[PDB]
RNA sequence: GGAUGUGUCGUCGCAUAGACAGCCAGGAGGUUGGCUUAGAAGCAGCCACCCUUCAAAGAGUGCGUAAUAGCUCACUGGUC
Protein backbone atom coordinates (compact mmCIF):
# COMPACT_ATOMS: atom_id res chain seq x y z
CA UNK A 1 0.00 0.00 0.00
CA UNK A 2 3.31 2.14 0.41
CA UNK A 3 7.04 1.86 -0.50
CA UNK A 4 9.18 3.55 -2.54
CA UNK A 5 9.82 1.61 -6.01
CA UNK A 6 7.93 -1.67 -5.76
CA UNK A 7 4.59 -2.58 -6.35
CA UNK A 8 2.92 -3.25 -9.78
CA UNK A 9 -0.46 -1.54 -9.25
CA UNK A 10 -1.52 1.57 -7.22
CA UNK A 11 1.31 3.81 -7.77
CA UNK A 12 4.69 3.38 -6.41
CA UNK A 13 7.88 2.42 -7.17
CA UNK A 14 11.02 3.82 -7.21
CA UNK A 15 12.65 6.00 -8.63
CA UNK A 16 14.60 8.34 -11.36
CA UNK A 17 14.36 8.72 -14.61
CA UNK B 1 -15.87 -40.21 18.82
CA UNK B 2 -18.61 -41.01 22.01
CA UNK B 3 -21.44 -43.25 22.15
CA UNK B 4 -25.08 -41.47 22.55
CA UNK B 5 -26.25 -43.94 25.65
CA UNK B 6 -25.31 -47.32 27.30
CA UNK B 7 -24.40 -49.12 30.35
CA UNK B 8 -21.00 -47.23 32.16
CA UNK B 9 -18.00 -49.38 32.54
CA UNK B 10 -16.09 -52.32 31.48
CA UNK B 11 -13.09 -54.45 31.69
CA UNK B 12 -9.96 -55.16 29.12
CA UNK B 13 -8.51 -58.80 27.35
CA UNK B 14 -7.32 -59.59 23.64
CA UNK B 15 -6.97 -61.33 20.62
CA UNK B 16 -6.41 -60.38 16.93
CA UNK B 17 -9.02 -59.15 14.64
CA UNK B 18 -12.55 -60.76 13.49
CA UNK B 19 -14.67 -58.31 11.82
CA UNK B 20 -12.59 -55.82 9.50
CA UNK B 21 -13.05 -57.16 6.40
CA UNK B 22 -10.80 -55.07 3.65
CA UNK B 23 -12.64 -53.56 0.61
CA UNK B 24 -15.63 -52.18 1.26
CA UNK B 25 -17.12 -48.72 0.68
CA UNK B 26 -13.78 -47.60 -0.63
CA UNK B 27 -10.30 -48.12 -3.05
CA UNK B 28 -7.92 -47.53 -0.39
CA UNK B 29 -7.41 -47.98 2.79
CA UNK B 30 -5.53 -48.44 5.86
CA UNK B 31 -5.21 -51.39 8.24
CA UNK B 32 -3.58 -51.53 12.17
CA UNK B 33 -0.80 -53.94 12.63
CA UNK B 34 -0.78 -54.21 16.34
CA UNK B 35 -3.46 -54.59 19.63
CA UNK B 36 -4.41 -51.15 20.64
CA UNK B 37 -6.82 -49.14 21.88
CA UNK B 38 -7.50 -46.42 19.62
CA UNK B 39 -9.05 -43.09 21.85
CA UNK B 40 -11.61 -41.20 20.02
CA UNK B 41 -9.41 -38.33 19.84
CA UNK B 42 -6.89 -39.70 18.06
CA UNK B 43 -9.21 -41.04 15.72
CA UNK B 44 -10.40 -36.97 15.31
CA UNK B 45 -6.42 -36.60 14.90
CA UNK B 46 -6.57 -38.61 11.71
CA UNK B 47 -10.22 -37.60 10.07
CA UNK B 48 -8.86 -34.11 10.21
CA UNK B 49 -5.69 -34.37 9.46
CA UNK B 50 -6.97 -36.72 6.36
CA UNK B 51 -9.22 -34.27 5.71
CA UNK B 52 -6.74 -31.44 4.72
CA UNK B 53 -4.63 -33.29 2.51
CA UNK B 54 -8.33 -33.81 0.42
CA UNK B 55 -10.29 -30.54 -0.16
CA UNK B 56 -13.42 -32.14 -1.18
CA UNK B 57 -14.95 -35.86 -2.48
CA UNK B 58 -14.98 -36.84 0.87
CA UNK B 59 -14.04 -40.12 0.53
CA UNK B 60 -13.01 -41.16 4.45
CA UNK B 61 -14.20 -44.26 5.86
CA UNK B 62 -13.77 -43.99 9.61
CA UNK B 63 -14.86 -47.88 10.49
CA UNK B 64 -13.70 -48.24 13.71
CA UNK B 65 -16.42 -46.67 16.33
CA UNK B 66 -15.28 -46.47 19.68
CA UNK B 67 -17.83 -48.52 21.69
CA UNK B 68 -15.70 -48.31 25.12
CA UNK B 69 -15.83 -46.46 28.11
CA UNK B 70 -12.20 -45.83 30.15
CA UNK B 71 -11.21 -44.47 33.99
CA UNK B 72 -9.08 -42.82 35.87
CA UNK B 73 -7.31 -41.57 39.16
CA UNK B 74 -9.50 -39.11 40.78
CA UNK B 75 -6.28 -37.26 42.08
CA UNK B 76 -5.10 -40.37 44.06
CA UNK B 77 -6.54 -41.73 47.22
CA UNK B 78 -7.76 -45.49 46.33
CA UNK B 79 -10.02 -45.95 49.47
CA UNK B 80 -13.36 -45.70 47.16
CA UNK B 81 -14.53 -47.85 44.49
CA UNK B 82 -14.55 -47.64 40.37
CA UNK B 83 -13.89 -44.83 39.18
CA UNK B 84 -14.00 -41.76 36.27
CA UNK B 85 -16.63 -43.07 33.51
CA UNK B 86 -15.29 -39.97 31.71
CA UNK B 87 -11.70 -40.21 31.25
CA UNK B 88 -12.34 -41.02 27.62
CA UNK B 89 -13.72 -43.63 25.26
CA UNK B 90 -11.62 -46.33 23.32
CA UNK B 91 -12.19 -47.95 20.02
CA UNK B 92 -10.29 -51.73 20.74
CA UNK B 93 -8.47 -52.12 16.81
CA UNK B 94 -6.90 -55.50 16.77
CA UNK B 95 -4.45 -56.79 13.66
CA UNK B 96 -5.65 -57.05 10.74
CA UNK B 97 -8.23 -54.39 11.11
CA UNK B 98 -9.73 -51.98 9.01
CA UNK B 99 -9.78 -48.00 10.53
CA UNK B 100 -9.47 -46.13 7.24
CA UNK B 101 -9.69 -46.60 3.38
CA UNK B 102 -10.38 -43.49 1.30
CA UNK B 103 -11.86 -43.78 -2.05
CA UNK B 104 -11.60 -41.61 -5.33
CA UNK B 105 -8.29 -39.64 -4.79
CA UNK B 106 -5.19 -40.80 -6.60
CA UNK B 107 -3.19 -43.64 -5.45
CA UNK B 108 -0.48 -40.93 -4.66
CA UNK B 109 -3.48 -38.56 -2.94
CA UNK B 110 -4.43 -41.64 -0.86
CA UNK B 111 -0.86 -42.62 0.44
CA UNK B 112 0.12 -39.11 2.10
CA UNK B 113 -3.55 -39.04 3.24
CA UNK B 114 -2.57 -42.36 5.50
CA UNK B 115 0.97 -41.37 5.70
CA UNK B 116 0.26 -38.77 8.17
CA UNK B 117 -3.01 -40.08 9.53
CA UNK B 118 -0.63 -42.89 10.60
CA UNK B 119 1.79 -40.46 12.10
CA UNK B 120 -0.26 -40.07 15.07
CA UNK B 121 -1.73 -43.43 16.19
CA UNK B 122 -0.48 -45.67 18.98
CA UNK B 123 0.39 -48.68 16.31
CA UNK B 124 1.87 -49.40 12.91
CA UNK B 125 -0.32 -49.31 10.05
CA UNK B 126 0.10 -50.18 6.02
CA UNK B 127 -2.04 -49.18 3.18
CA UNK B 128 -4.34 -51.90 1.04
CA UNK B 129 -6.32 -52.10 -2.11
CA UNK B 130 -8.24 -54.36 -3.79
CA UNK B 131 -8.80 -58.50 -4.50
CA UNK B 132 -11.08 -58.53 -1.42
CA UNK B 133 -14.27 -60.83 -1.97
CA UNK B 134 -15.69 -62.53 0.29
CA UNK B 135 -19.21 -61.76 1.57
CA UNK B 136 -21.16 -58.97 -0.77
CA UNK C 1 -1.94 -74.48 -11.87
CA UNK C 2 -0.31 -78.01 -11.20
CA UNK C 3 -1.80 -78.71 -7.64
CA UNK C 4 -0.52 -82.12 -7.47
CA UNK C 5 -1.37 -83.36 -3.41
CA UNK C 6 -4.28 -83.32 -1.75
CA UNK C 7 -3.71 -85.07 1.99
CA UNK C 8 -5.23 -83.90 5.30
CA UNK C 9 -1.57 -83.04 6.45
CA UNK C 10 -0.73 -79.68 4.77
CA UNK C 11 2.76 -79.65 6.43
CA UNK C 12 4.51 -80.44 2.89
CA UNK C 13 3.86 -77.21 2.03
CA UNK C 14 3.00 -74.87 4.55
CA UNK C 15 6.50 -73.95 4.91
CA UNK C 16 6.88 -74.44 0.86
CA UNK C 17 5.03 -71.55 -0.93
CA UNK C 18 1.98 -73.73 -1.46
CA UNK C 19 -1.66 -72.75 -1.04
CA UNK C 20 -4.35 -75.59 -0.14
CA UNK C 21 -7.69 -75.61 -1.87
CA UNK C 22 -10.88 -77.79 -2.43
CA UNK C 23 -13.21 -78.07 -5.44
CA UNK C 24 -16.28 -80.29 -6.20
CA UNK C 25 -20.04 -79.45 -7.34
CA UNK C 26 -21.94 -82.42 -6.17
CA UNK C 27 -20.18 -85.20 -7.63
CA UNK C 28 -16.57 -85.61 -7.33
CA UNK C 29 -15.46 -83.65 -3.96
CA UNK C 30 -11.66 -84.32 -4.28
CA UNK C 31 -9.13 -82.97 -2.01
CA UNK C 32 -6.63 -80.67 -3.05
CA UNK C 33 -3.22 -78.46 -2.61
CA UNK C 34 -1.84 -75.86 -5.12
CA UNK C 35 1.13 -73.99 -5.63
CA UNK C 36 0.90 -70.63 -3.55
CA UNK C 37 2.46 -68.19 -6.46
CA UNK C 38 0.41 -69.94 -9.24
CA UNK C 39 -2.20 -69.23 -7.99
CA UNK C 40 -0.96 -66.25 -6.68
CA UNK C 41 -0.51 -64.92 -9.67
CA UNK C 42 -3.15 -66.54 -10.88
CA UNK C 43 -6.61 -65.97 -9.08
CA UNK C 44 -5.62 -62.29 -9.60
CA UNK C 45 -6.63 -61.53 -13.21
CA UNK C 46 -10.20 -64.37 -13.49
CA UNK C 47 -10.71 -63.83 -9.93
CA UNK C 48 -14.74 -65.34 -9.78
CA UNK C 49 -15.88 -65.51 -12.89
CA UNK C 50 -12.80 -67.19 -13.92
CA UNK C 51 -12.04 -70.88 -14.74
CA UNK C 52 -8.90 -72.38 -15.32
CA UNK C 53 -7.37 -75.96 -15.62
CA UNK C 54 -7.05 -78.24 -13.08
CA UNK C 55 -4.29 -81.46 -14.09
CA UNK C 56 -3.97 -82.47 -10.85
CA UNK C 57 -1.01 -84.66 -10.52
CA UNK C 58 -2.04 -87.71 -12.64
CA UNK C 59 -2.98 -86.05 -15.90
CA UNK C 60 -6.99 -85.50 -15.12
CA UNK C 61 -7.70 -81.83 -16.24
CA UNK C 62 -10.46 -80.34 -14.66
CA UNK C 63 -12.96 -77.04 -15.14
CA UNK C 64 -13.96 -75.09 -11.64
CA UNK C 65 -14.81 -71.41 -10.86
CA UNK C 66 -13.09 -69.72 -8.14
CA UNK C 67 -15.55 -69.97 -4.75
CA UNK C 68 -14.64 -68.53 -1.62
CA UNK C 69 -11.10 -68.00 -0.96
CA UNK C 70 -10.16 -67.29 3.20
CA UNK C 71 -6.87 -65.40 3.66
CA UNK C 72 -5.07 -64.37 6.33
CA UNK C 73 -5.61 -61.25 8.65
CA UNK C 74 -2.23 -59.45 9.68
CA UNK C 75 -0.97 -60.13 6.25
CA UNK C 76 -3.06 -59.61 3.25
CA UNK C 77 -1.76 -63.30 2.09
CA UNK C 78 -4.42 -65.89 1.12
CA UNK C 79 -4.23 -69.41 3.32
CA UNK C 80 -7.26 -71.08 2.09
CA UNK C 81 -9.18 -71.68 -1.27
CA UNK C 82 -12.54 -72.78 -2.87
CA UNK C 83 -12.97 -74.30 -6.60
CA UNK C 84 -16.35 -74.68 -7.66
CA UNK C 85 -16.08 -76.65 -10.96
CA UNK C 86 -17.85 -75.60 -13.59
CA UNK C 87 -20.64 -77.66 -15.19
CA UNK C 88 -21.62 -76.68 -18.66
CA UNK C 89 -24.95 -75.27 -18.29
CA UNK C 90 -25.12 -73.74 -15.19
CA UNK C 91 -23.03 -72.90 -12.78
CA UNK C 92 -25.11 -71.43 -10.17
CA UNK C 93 -24.82 -67.69 -9.47
CA UNK C 94 -21.90 -65.35 -9.99
CA UNK C 95 -20.84 -61.90 -8.39
CA UNK C 96 -19.68 -59.50 -11.24
CA UNK C 97 -17.80 -56.13 -10.85
CA UNK C 98 -19.52 -52.96 -11.82
CA UNK C 99 -17.38 -50.90 -13.94
CA UNK C 100 -17.23 -46.80 -14.66
CA UNK C 101 -16.40 -45.27 -17.96
CA UNK C 102 -16.53 -41.83 -20.23
CA UNK C 103 -15.93 -38.50 -17.70
CA UNK C 104 -19.33 -38.19 -15.93
CA UNK C 105 -21.36 -35.00 -16.03
CA UNK C 106 -21.19 -34.85 -12.52
CA UNK C 107 -17.17 -34.82 -12.01
CA UNK C 108 -15.89 -32.15 -13.92
CA UNK C 109 -19.29 -30.53 -12.99
CA UNK C 110 -18.64 -30.12 -9.06
CA UNK C 111 -18.96 -33.38 -7.39
CA UNK C 112 -17.11 -36.96 -7.89
CA UNK C 113 -19.08 -40.31 -8.76
CA UNK C 114 -19.07 -43.07 -6.53
CA UNK C 115 -19.72 -46.46 -6.89
CA UNK C 116 -21.82 -47.71 -4.02
CA UNK C 117 -22.27 -51.18 -4.70
CA UNK C 118 -18.46 -52.87 -5.88
CA UNK C 119 -19.01 -55.76 -7.42
CA UNK C 120 -22.75 -57.25 -7.98
CA UNK C 121 -23.68 -60.78 -8.29
CA UNK C 122 -26.84 -61.58 -10.48
CA UNK C 123 -28.71 -64.92 -11.27
CA UNK C 124 -27.77 -66.87 -13.65
CA UNK C 125 -24.80 -66.48 -15.43
CA UNK C 126 -24.82 -69.29 -18.57
CA UNK C 127 -21.42 -71.20 -18.13
CA UNK C 128 -18.83 -71.54 -21.00
CA UNK C 129 -19.58 -67.64 -21.78
CA UNK C 130 -19.91 -65.49 -17.82
CA UNK C 131 -18.75 -61.85 -17.94
CA UNK C 132 -15.47 -61.27 -16.28
CA UNK C 133 -16.35 -57.48 -15.76
CA UNK C 134 -19.51 -55.50 -16.26
CA UNK C 135 -18.81 -51.91 -17.99
CA UNK C 136 -21.23 -49.06 -16.98
CA UNK C 137 -22.04 -45.47 -17.99
CA UNK C 138 -21.95 -42.75 -15.62
CA UNK C 139 -21.79 -39.74 -17.73
CA UNK C 140 -25.05 -38.91 -17.91
CA UNK C 141 -24.58 -38.42 -13.70
CA UNK C 142 -25.35 -35.18 -12.60
CA UNK C 143 -26.08 -33.94 -9.20
CA UNK C 144 -26.97 -37.03 -7.14
CA UNK C 145 -27.24 -39.38 -10.03
CA UNK C 146 -27.82 -42.73 -8.54
CA UNK C 147 -27.64 -45.68 -11.33
CA UNK C 148 -29.64 -49.26 -10.18
CA UNK C 149 -29.13 -52.68 -11.40
CA UNK C 150 -32.28 -52.15 -12.96
CA UNK C 151 -30.13 -50.09 -15.41
CA UNK C 152 -27.16 -51.39 -16.42
CA UNK C 153 -27.47 -53.41 -19.93
CA UNK C 154 -27.02 -56.92 -19.14
CA UNK C 155 -24.37 -59.85 -21.30
CA UNK C 156 -27.41 -61.80 -23.63
CA UNK C 157 -28.98 -63.87 -21.11
CA UNK C 158 -27.59 -63.28 -17.26
CA UNK C 159 -30.54 -61.99 -15.62
CA UNK C 160 -30.02 -59.93 -12.36
CA UNK C 161 -30.16 -61.33 -9.21
CA UNK C 162 -29.18 -58.39 -7.10
CA UNK C 163 -32.63 -56.33 -7.09
CA UNK C 164 -32.95 -53.29 -9.60
CA UNK C 165 -33.91 -50.27 -7.84
CA UNK C 166 -30.68 -50.77 -5.95
CA UNK C 167 -28.07 -48.06 -5.93
CA UNK C 168 -25.17 -49.62 -7.81
CA UNK C 169 -23.29 -46.01 -8.38
CA UNK C 170 -24.34 -42.24 -7.60
CA UNK C 171 -22.59 -39.17 -8.57
CA UNK C 172 -21.42 -37.81 -5.12
CA UNK C 173 -21.26 -34.11 -4.04
CA UNK C 174 -18.19 -32.19 -3.31
CA UNK C 175 -17.06 -31.57 0.20
CA UNK D 1 23.35 9.23 -17.78
CA UNK D 2 25.16 6.56 -18.14
CA UNK D 3 26.25 4.13 -20.97
CA UNK D 4 24.18 0.51 -20.01
CA UNK D 5 22.19 -1.22 -22.40
CA UNK D 6 20.22 -4.30 -22.47
CA UNK D 7 16.14 -5.23 -22.99
CA UNK D 8 12.97 -4.67 -21.03
CA UNK D 9 9.69 -6.06 -22.04
CA UNK D 10 6.04 -5.05 -20.30
CA UNK D 11 2.24 -4.46 -21.19
CA UNK D 12 0.98 -0.91 -21.02
CA UNK D 13 -2.52 -0.19 -22.00
CA UNK D 14 -3.77 0.84 -25.60
CA UNK D 15 -4.97 4.36 -25.21
CA UNK D 16 -3.81 5.66 -21.56
CA UNK D 17 -0.74 7.17 -20.42
CA UNK D 18 1.62 6.18 -17.63
CA UNK D 19 1.74 7.97 -14.57
CA UNK D 20 3.85 6.31 -12.33
CA UNK D 21 2.88 2.57 -11.68
CA UNK D 22 3.78 1.48 -15.55
CA UNK D 23 6.53 2.80 -15.88
CA UNK D 24 8.34 5.72 -14.06
CA UNK D 25 10.64 4.26 -12.00
CA UNK D 26 9.70 0.56 -14.32
CA UNK D 27 12.14 1.90 -16.92
CA UNK D 28 12.32 5.06 -16.57
CA UNK D 29 15.14 4.38 -13.90
CA UNK D 30 17.60 3.35 -17.28
CA UNK D 31 18.02 6.51 -18.93
CA UNK D 32 15.00 6.35 -21.31
CA UNK D 33 11.78 9.23 -21.35
CA UNK D 34 8.40 8.53 -20.52
CA UNK D 35 7.11 12.12 -21.66
CA UNK D 36 8.33 11.38 -25.41
CA UNK D 37 6.61 7.72 -24.94
CA UNK D 38 3.21 9.01 -23.47
CA UNK D 39 2.64 10.30 -27.05
CA UNK D 40 4.99 8.22 -29.31
CA UNK D 41 3.13 4.83 -27.92
CA UNK D 42 -0.32 6.03 -26.88
CA UNK D 43 -0.35 7.29 -30.75
CA UNK D 44 -0.29 4.46 -32.21
CA UNK D 45 -2.51 3.20 -29.73
CA UNK D 46 -5.23 4.64 -31.68
CA UNK D 47 -6.03 2.19 -34.48
CA UNK D 48 -6.05 -0.10 -31.73
CA UNK D 49 -7.71 2.39 -29.06
CA UNK D 50 -9.73 0.69 -25.71
CA UNK D 51 -7.15 -2.43 -24.83
CA UNK D 52 -3.56 -3.09 -23.08
CA UNK D 53 -1.67 -4.16 -26.14
CA UNK D 54 1.95 -5.82 -25.06
CA UNK D 55 4.86 -4.04 -25.75
CA UNK D 56 8.78 -4.86 -25.77
CA UNK D 57 11.59 -2.09 -25.75
CA UNK D 58 15.41 -2.16 -25.93
CA UNK D 59 18.34 0.14 -24.56
CA UNK D 60 21.35 1.18 -25.71
CA UNK D 61 21.78 4.11 -23.11
CA UNK D 62 22.34 7.83 -22.46
CA UNK D 63 18.30 8.94 -23.66
CA UNK D 64 17.77 6.26 -26.03
CA UNK D 65 15.25 3.67 -26.13
CA UNK D 66 13.15 2.13 -29.18
CA UNK D 67 9.42 0.34 -28.91
CA UNK D 68 7.55 -2.50 -30.72
CA UNK D 69 3.90 -2.66 -30.70
CA UNK D 70 1.95 -5.89 -30.96
CA UNK D 71 -2.02 -7.08 -30.64
CA UNK D 72 -4.25 -5.97 -27.93
CA UNK D 73 -6.40 -7.76 -25.43
CA UNK D 74 -8.95 -9.43 -27.44
CA UNK D 75 -10.80 -10.33 -24.25
CA UNK D 76 -12.23 -6.66 -23.84
CA UNK D 77 -14.41 -6.77 -27.05
CA UNK D 78 -15.40 -10.54 -26.31
CA UNK D 79 -16.99 -9.47 -23.04
CA UNK D 80 -18.79 -7.17 -24.87
CA UNK D 81 -19.63 -9.40 -27.05
CA UNK D 82 -21.81 -11.26 -24.16
CA UNK D 83 -22.20 -8.61 -22.14
CA UNK D 84 -20.00 -8.72 -19.15
CA UNK D 85 -17.14 -6.70 -18.25
CA UNK D 86 -14.75 -9.29 -15.96
CA UNK D 87 -13.54 -12.77 -16.19
CA UNK D 88 -15.51 -15.95 -14.91
CA UNK D 89 -14.40 -17.35 -11.57
CA UNK D 90 -14.91 -20.93 -12.57
CA UNK D 91 -14.01 -21.40 -16.43
CA UNK D 92 -15.64 -24.78 -16.41
CA UNK D 93 -18.40 -24.81 -14.30
CA UNK D 94 -20.11 -21.46 -14.75
CA UNK D 95 -19.41 -19.84 -18.43
CA UNK D 96 -19.21 -16.48 -20.02
CA UNK D 97 -20.89 -17.32 -23.28
CA UNK D 98 -20.33 -18.77 -26.73
CA UNK D 99 -19.52 -17.27 -30.58
CA UNK D 100 -18.83 -17.62 -34.02
CA UNK D 101 -15.64 -18.76 -36.09
CA UNK D 102 -16.13 -15.66 -38.67
CA UNK D 103 -14.81 -13.42 -35.58
CA UNK D 104 -12.13 -15.78 -35.44
CA UNK D 105 -11.33 -15.04 -39.00
CA UNK D 106 -9.80 -11.73 -38.08
CA UNK D 107 -7.93 -13.07 -34.57
CA UNK D 108 -5.55 -14.81 -36.88
CA UNK D 109 -5.42 -11.58 -38.90
CA UNK D 110 -3.84 -9.52 -36.39
CA UNK D 111 -2.63 -12.28 -34.31
CA UNK D 112 -0.36 -13.29 -37.21
CA UNK D 113 2.90 -12.03 -37.29
CA UNK D 114 3.26 -13.81 -33.78
CA UNK D 115 1.20 -16.93 -34.51
CA UNK D 116 4.21 -19.45 -36.18
CA UNK D 117 1.66 -22.27 -36.49
CA UNK D 118 1.60 -24.60 -39.47
CA UNK D 119 -1.03 -23.78 -41.89
CA UNK D 120 -4.58 -22.06 -40.91
CA UNK D 121 -6.17 -25.25 -39.26
CA UNK D 122 -2.90 -24.91 -37.06
CA UNK D 123 -3.61 -21.34 -35.71
CA UNK D 124 -7.25 -22.72 -35.97
CA UNK D 125 -7.32 -25.04 -32.98
CA UNK D 126 -4.77 -23.27 -31.65
CA UNK D 127 -6.89 -20.24 -30.65
CA UNK D 128 -9.12 -22.90 -29.05
CA UNK D 129 -7.98 -23.99 -26.02
CA UNK D 130 -7.36 -20.33 -25.39
CA UNK D 131 -11.02 -19.32 -26.00
CA UNK D 132 -11.65 -23.11 -23.88
CA UNK D 133 -9.94 -22.21 -20.83
CA UNK D 134 -11.15 -18.50 -20.70
CA UNK D 135 -14.80 -19.54 -20.48
CA UNK D 136 -16.89 -19.79 -23.67
CA UNK D 137 -17.76 -22.54 -26.20
CA UNK D 138 -16.98 -23.79 -29.98
CA UNK D 139 -20.06 -23.25 -32.03
CA UNK D 140 -19.92 -25.60 -35.42
CA UNK D 141 -17.16 -28.18 -36.56
CA UNK D 142 -16.94 -31.62 -38.12
CA UNK D 143 -19.38 -33.21 -39.86
CA UNK D 144 -22.49 -32.25 -39.47
CA UNK E 1 23.86 -28.16 11.39
CA UNK E 2 20.59 -30.15 12.00
CA UNK E 3 21.12 -32.96 14.51
CA UNK E 4 17.10 -34.51 14.03
CA UNK E 5 16.30 -38.00 14.90
CA UNK E 6 14.52 -38.69 12.17
CA UNK E 7 16.77 -37.58 8.88
CA UNK E 8 15.10 -37.63 5.41
CA UNK E 9 15.86 -36.10 2.37
CA UNK E 10 14.48 -31.79 1.56
CA UNK E 11 15.23 -31.61 -1.69
CA UNK E 12 16.53 -33.28 -4.72
CA UNK E 13 20.12 -32.34 -3.69
CA UNK E 14 20.06 -33.78 -0.19
CA UNK E 15 22.96 -36.24 -0.53
CA UNK E 16 22.25 -39.23 2.16
CA UNK E 17 25.79 -40.10 3.18
CA UNK E 18 26.91 -42.62 5.83
CA UNK E 19 29.91 -41.63 7.41
CA UNK E 20 31.32 -42.70 10.49
CA UNK E 21 28.82 -45.17 11.39
CA UNK E 22 26.69 -42.11 11.27
CA UNK E 23 23.91 -41.06 9.09
CA UNK E 24 23.74 -37.68 7.33
CA UNK E 25 22.62 -35.38 5.10
CA UNK E 26 24.58 -32.80 2.43
CA UNK E 27 22.38 -31.02 0.30
CA UNK E 28 23.54 -28.44 -1.80
CA UNK E 29 21.62 -26.25 0.30
CA UNK E 30 22.94 -25.75 3.92
CA UNK E 31 20.20 -25.20 6.04
CA UNK E 32 18.89 -28.97 4.39
CA UNK E 33 22.49 -30.08 6.37
CA UNK E 34 21.18 -32.91 8.87
CA UNK E 35 23.02 -35.64 10.81
CA UNK E 36 21.32 -37.98 13.10
CA UNK E 37 24.77 -36.97 15.55
C1' G F 1 10.76 -42.89 13.93
C1' G F 2 15.18 -42.76 10.34
C1' A F 3 19.02 -44.46 6.85
C1' U F 4 22.07 -46.76 -0.97
C1' G F 5 24.91 -51.16 6.37
C1' U F 6 25.18 -56.08 4.86
C1' G F 7 22.61 -61.75 3.85
C1' U F 8 17.99 -64.12 1.07
C1' C F 9 13.60 -64.28 -1.21
C1' G F 10 9.33 -61.50 -4.35
C1' U F 11 6.98 -56.82 -7.99
C1' C F 12 6.99 -53.99 -11.27
C1' G F 13 10.19 -51.18 -14.81
C1' C F 14 12.33 -49.62 -18.35
C1' A F 15 15.38 -50.36 -22.21
C1' U F 16 22.51 -53.18 -27.98
C1' A F 17 17.14 -52.71 -33.33
C1' G F 18 22.73 -49.25 -28.10
C1' A F 19 18.94 -46.74 -22.20
C1' C F 20 21.05 -45.13 -16.44
C1' A F 21 24.45 -41.75 -14.28
C1' G F 22 28.31 -38.39 -16.84
C1' C F 23 28.96 -34.79 -20.92
C1' C F 24 28.27 -30.75 -25.27
C1' A F 25 23.90 -28.44 -27.34
C1' G F 26 18.41 -27.43 -27.17
C1' G F 27 13.81 -26.18 -25.03
C1' A F 28 9.36 -24.22 -27.81
C1' G F 29 5.05 -19.98 -30.24
C1' G F 30 -0.27 -19.23 -28.44
C1' U F 31 0.13 -17.39 -23.08
C1' U F 32 2.11 -12.48 -18.22
C1' G F 33 -3.68 -19.82 -20.06
C1' G F 34 -8.66 -17.81 -17.98
C1' C F 35 -9.64 -17.11 -13.15
C1' U F 36 -7.66 -13.71 -8.26
C1' U F 37 -5.63 -9.87 -6.43
C1' A F 38 -2.55 -3.37 -4.61
C1' G F 39 -0.03 -6.56 -8.22
C1' A F 40 1.55 -12.93 -8.86
C1' A F 41 3.44 -13.97 -15.95
C1' G F 42 5.02 -23.07 -15.59
C1' C F 43 5.88 -22.06 -9.46
C1' A F 44 0.31 -17.80 -2.85
C1' G F 45 -4.99 -19.72 -4.07
C1' C F 46 -9.71 -21.51 -8.00
C1' C F 47 -10.53 -23.92 -13.21
C1' A F 48 -8.56 -26.63 -16.76
C1' C F 49 -4.05 -28.39 -18.52
C1' C F 50 -6.35 -27.67 -25.25
C1' C F 51 -3.90 -25.93 -30.02
C1' U F 52 0.56 -25.52 -33.66
C1' U F 53 5.33 -26.99 -35.39
C1' C F 54 8.69 -30.77 -34.53
C1' A F 55 13.59 -34.89 -33.43
C1' A F 56 11.79 -32.23 -29.61
C1' A F 57 10.15 -29.45 -26.27
C1' G F 58 4.72 -30.31 -20.56
C1' A F 59 -0.04 -24.04 -19.82
C1' G F 60 4.40 -27.30 -16.12
C1' U F 61 9.63 -29.66 -10.86
C1' G F 62 12.10 -26.11 -7.31
C1' C F 63 15.10 -22.20 -6.13
C1' G F 64 14.42 -16.97 -6.86
C1' U F 65 11.54 -11.23 -7.09
C1' A F 66 7.16 -6.37 -5.15
C1' A F 67 5.55 -9.31 -9.74
C1' U F 68 9.69 -9.34 -14.08
C1' A F 69 13.12 -11.56 -14.87
C1' G F 70 17.56 -15.55 -13.93
C1' C F 71 18.80 -20.44 -12.87
C1' U F 72 17.48 -26.21 -14.10
C1' C F 73 13.65 -30.17 -14.90
C1' A F 74 10.44 -33.66 -17.57
C1' C F 75 10.90 -34.38 -23.93
C1' U F 76 15.30 -34.66 -28.07
C1' G F 77 20.55 -36.04 -30.71
C1' G F 78 25.34 -37.31 -30.81
C1' U F 79 30.06 -39.05 -27.65
C1' C F 80 30.80 -44.10 -24.65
Amino acid sequence: IASASCTTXICTCSCSS
Amino acid sequence: KRTKFRKQFRGRMTGDAKGGDYVAFGDYGLIAMEPAWIKSNQIEACRIVMSRHFRRGGKIYIRIFPDKPVTKKPAETRMGKGKGAVEYWVSVVKPGRVMFEVAGVTEEQAKEAFRLAGHKLPIQTKMVKREVYDEA
Amino acid sequence: MELTAKPRTPKQKLDESMIAAVAYNKENNVSFALDRKAFDRAFRQQSTTGLFDITVEGGETFPALVKAVQMDKRKRAPIHVDFYMVTYGEPVEVSVPVHTTGRSQGEVQGGLVDIVVHNLQIVAPGPRRIPQELVVDVTKMNIGDHITAGDIKLPEGCTLAADPELTVVSVLPPR
Amino acid sequence: MKKVAGIVKLQLPAGKATPAPPVGPALGQYGANIMEFTKAFNAQTADKGDAIIPVEITIYADRSFTFITKTPPMSYLIRKAAGIGKGSSTPNKAKVGKLNWDQVLEIAKTKMPDLNAGSVEAAANTVAGTARSMGVTVEGGPNA
Amino acid sequence: MKVRSSVKKMCDNCKVVRRHGRVLVICSNVKHKQRQG
